[PDB]
């Protein structure tokens, strides 16, 4: 319980790590602003090296040096009362090459990532013929698989009934040992809720869910 | 029985990935075509479970003619000879049947007469990377990831015509060899689009029934 | 100079030979290996782990996420089927399109067993109790409460735990999974009554599979 | 290379050659034997045992 | 006989092949060898020795040898850029027809460092002080003499010694290795004012190339 | 990474150094060739960068035919059969197609039908001194050095033509083996203008820039 790096704290109180392995102001936790679930809910995800290096001194790290190995870790935690009810999914897969909503082009840049912010899912279809958007349909999830499937990657279930949070560590997952950074996102970490929020009437009508990023061992 | 499941007895085999013809007196007869494995649908699925591989490969040809229509006179044409050049990643390219490009020095090719053995040749693992990539989220355009560039491969004949054409065809066939997997994927659900990217329609989960009971 | 003989298949090309091969570019020193995380030395790694399983399909709800979710409401009848599918291999069960099925669609006979998890994702004040009957094959298919208690089956409580295991045989009627009503859900005030329920999949032993083929899920 | 010399009655199909052969479906992971009774490893086995013999023929 | 079965691959003609031969001359008695001075083993042994760098093309001292000289003389100005090249690989930058390039064209993908060794080749009693900086790759190049002191430098006099070595690594912006006016150079009288300045380059460490080609340098 | 920079693996290659045709009938149809590196110029700089040389030889030959237009009657003609001529420096030398020095003795020749392997044969280092010498400030004549004389090729059918003639080509191929260098030179800068000798056109040193800044 309270861990500390650098000049942050978190407090806590499981944990499953990356496929078997296990991976100076940089080591500090970071804390993406938190979004708000609600009952009408899709999705959210973001890219992994490129939500910490618009905002911080990792990333001021970033423009002096491109190419970098890292390995981090992730903490997500909902804070709800016993009366909400419904179930998450906390997945972080590698090499996510999204697909885009017109058929002969390729998304652009800033509908792929939100620098620190998130990017949101649908439950329709997209329209085609209008910009380079990404496709996405949440029962795809985006890269043309089954969202059912999706429990291969490393993963771990959040669900309001009994569990509160999920933490996650993955190690350095390239196939060049150094590459830069500044054209490849090589991480990507996607929430989906499968049971949605419901609740009684006098409650509060949202959950909000934090994320915590803390990178360990970056090398440069 | 578990043998039949292991890695190497499960993409160990052989596929027709390319069909070509090329004739030799229409002055562009030459066939051409680039290494990747997303040509055939059926061997795509069965690469994309996984996401970084690393395998040697062995190709071989077969090879047939035929006699195009000839005017008069009683025909009469010795065997043929094939010349099948193969480029690897940053070298020259040829344009025409007859170039500089074919007579270059490290561009590797083979010399084959008919009525013989196939032709195999085989190329070890070329990358500067570790591991080939079937999956890129990042940019050089999107999705493309210059690194796992393979080569070409280019076809022709090495005689001159004498009284009549003769056009030819080739099926190349493709064998991975001591296969290393890692990073498994889910299988791919909604149907294949555009050979150069991922790119798809949306589609349901399952075929319905009924009801629920 | 040594005397041979060329024994028949001879000059031929088999199409899942085995033999040497001259290389193309010899002196090319070959980049060497490198440590890469997860490694799959065979296809029942894949199949180990889980999946949720789309037992909701009734013609609309396919194309959302209403697939994966089981409607458990509070009713005003003692006694009813909650679900209930086939086990009948390939012929569009609900099996198919997982992880467990997508691989073994890869093979013409194969035999093992099955774990199949529930969860209760509902609220965390409401309890009940449910049944899980799995019907032998070569048996019908229970059509009331009391018969499927007679059959094999586990009593499976909300209050106390929140996810109960169910092994199964599985090879290529034959069986039934139906799942019954033992009590209505109770539920305290200021709570909502409608919850839901997921379904997992994984292989509890090794399969066996033989004879490879190729998938019919493609053009 | 290594020099070799093809003697007569070379690229012919005797019909009861015996040679090797190429399989046609490697890694398939044969199905094990199973002890079946009544094994039979000559045929004078079977002209061992009794039978009944026509000796009333007599064309009806 | 013997028995033997061709595998494909028979009758070709590989390029790039290796097998023995029959000698078209047997019985030649081929002649010795003999000891001769200066023997290569590797290419890189042409790499490691020096070579001077035409670091002032401008369009028409490129047909003489005043393309190799840098021109420096007592200016008004306190604070001046002497010279200044990039570092960008292959596209027509000034370390392509040096020996260090036209052995490195042979070849696709390599890394190394480089020794960059100036010679003051001006008068005996001229002094004077030089900046030699290096720009790293990402960081942009400078406009002025105070920020490139900021980066990686190194001052270089002149009274005390006539050569400095700077040292740089090169992989295929991406750098500048400008050098700028520290101080006037104060000479005494009856002495030549304008003085100038050569270049040299070769391998720090070995490289490591790989994966050979043909060069452009032809018709 | 330095195995790819060794000298035994900058020069074991091979690159189709000559290209002629010869036709039967024609009472002067045969092909001639003298070996000399300097053919070629993407070799001849390959080759250049040294001064002393010492290299065992191996050629190959590539050859196919094509049928002339004849006149009728049904032209059917059995397999062809080539002979390939080696003079060693110092012998005699044919000057017709039929010739005593086509039936002579100390000249090692090659029979090739067609439809079979291309012909390899292989040539030892062959010289009085010591090492070949690819520069030789000194007469004999000016830079000629009379010593480095590998010998020639000669090549024809061994076939009478019956109703139609066959014109054929040929592609010599060349491939050092064990080699060993000496003395090293810088590289040529200037383009190459004649093949027997070294002469040049004066150019500039590098491609320009704007300024030196």
């Amino acid at each position: 319980r309270s861990i500390t790096l650098g000049n942050s704290t978190i407090t806590t109180q499981n944990v499953v790590v990356g496929y078997g392995v296990w991976p100076v102001a940089t080591c500090r936790f970071y804390t993406l602003e938190s979004v708000q679930w609600m009952k009408n809910s899709a999705g959210w995800w973001w890219k992994l090296p490129d939500a910490l290096s618009q905002m911080g001194l990792f990333g001021q790290n970033m423009q002096y040096h491109y190419l970098g190995r890292t390995g981090y870790t992730i903490h997500v935690q909902c804070n709800a009362s016993k009366f909400h009810q419904g179930c998450l999914l906390v997945v972080c897969v590698p090499e996510a090459e999204m697909g885009c909503s017109n058929l002969n082009n390729t998304p652009e840049f800033s509908e792929l990532s939100g620098g620190d912010s998130a990017r949101m899912f649908t439950d329709t279809q997209v329209g085609e013929s209008n910009a380079k958007k990404v496709q996405t349909a949440v029962w795809n999830a985006g890269m043309g698989v089954g969202v059912g499937n999706l429990t291969i990657f490393p993963h771990q279930w959040i669900n309001l009934r009994t569990n509160n949070s999920a933490t996650l560590v993955m190690p350095y997952i390239n196939s060049v040992p150094m590459d830069n950074m500044f054209r490849h996102n090589n991480l990507t970490l996607m929430i989906i809720p499968f049971v949605p929020l419901n609740y009684s009437e006098g409650s509060s009508p949202y959950v909000p869910i934090t994320v915590t990023i803390a990178p360990m061992c970056a090398e440069y | 029985s578990r043998s039949e499941s292991s890695i190497e007895n499960f993409l160990c085999r052989s596929a027709c990935v390319y069909y070509a013809t090329y004739t030799n007196n229409s002055k562009k007869g030459f066939a051409e075509w680039v290494i990747n494995t997303r040509q055939v649908a059926q061997l795509r699925r069965k690469l994309e479970l996984f996401t970084y591989l690393r395998f040697d490969l062995e190709l071989t040809f077969v090879i047939t003619s035929a006699q195009q229509p000839s005017t008069a006179s009683s025909v009469d044409a010795p065997v043929q000879t094939h010349q099948i050049m193969y480029v690897p990643p940053g070298g020259p390219v040829p344009t025409k049947v007859k170039d500089y490009a074919w007579q270059t020095s490290t561009n590797p090719s083979v010399f084959w007469t008919e009525g013989n053995a196939p032709p195999r040749m085989s190329i070890p693992f070329i990358s500067i990377g570790n591991a080939y990539s079937c999956f890129y989220d990042g940019w050089t355009v999107y999705g493309i990831n210059t690194l796992n560039n393979m080569g070409t491969l280019y076809m022709r004949h090495v005689n001159e015509a004498g009284q009549g054409p003769i056009k030819s065809t080739v099926r190349i066939y493709f064998k991975p060899k001591h296969v290393k997997a890692w990073v498994p994927r889910p299988p791919r659900l909604c149907q294949y689009e555009k050979q150069k990217n991922v790119n798809f329609s949306p589609i349901g989960v399952t075929t319905s029934r009924t009801d629920i009971i | 100079g040594l005397p041979v003989m060329t024994t028949p298949g001879s000059t031929q090309f088999l199409t899942s030979d085995d033999f040497q091969s001259p290389s193309a570019m010899p002196q090319f020193d070959v980049t060497p290996e490198m440590q890469i995380p997860g490694r799959v030395n065979n296809l029942m790694e894949i199949a180990e782990v889980d999946s949720v399983v789309p037992v909701n399909n009734t013609e609309d709800n396919v194309s959302s996420l209403k697939a994966y979710q089981i409607p458990v409401q509070s009713n005003s009848d003692n006694g009813k089927q909650v679900f209930g599918f086939p086990l009948q291999p390939g012929a569009n069960n609900v099996l198919n399109r997982t992880l467990l099925g997508e691989i073994l669609n890869y093979y013409t006979h194969w035999s093992g067993s099955i774990k199949l998890t529930f969860m209760f994702c509902g609220s965390a004040m409401a309890t009940g109790k449910f049944l899980l009957a799995y019907s032998p094959p070569g048996a019908g298919v229970p059509k009331n409460r009391k018969d499927a208690m007679l059959g094999t089956h586990v009593i499976w409580d909300v209050g106390l735990q929140s996810s109960c295991v169910l092994c199964v045989p599985w090879i290529s009627a034959a069986g039934y999974v139906t799942c019954w009503y033992q009590t209505n859900i109770v539920v305290p005030a200021d709570v909502q009554s409608s919850c839901d329920i997921l379904c997992f999949v994984s292989a509890c032993n090794d399969f066996s599979v033989r004879m490879l083929k190729d998938t019919p899920f493609i053009r």
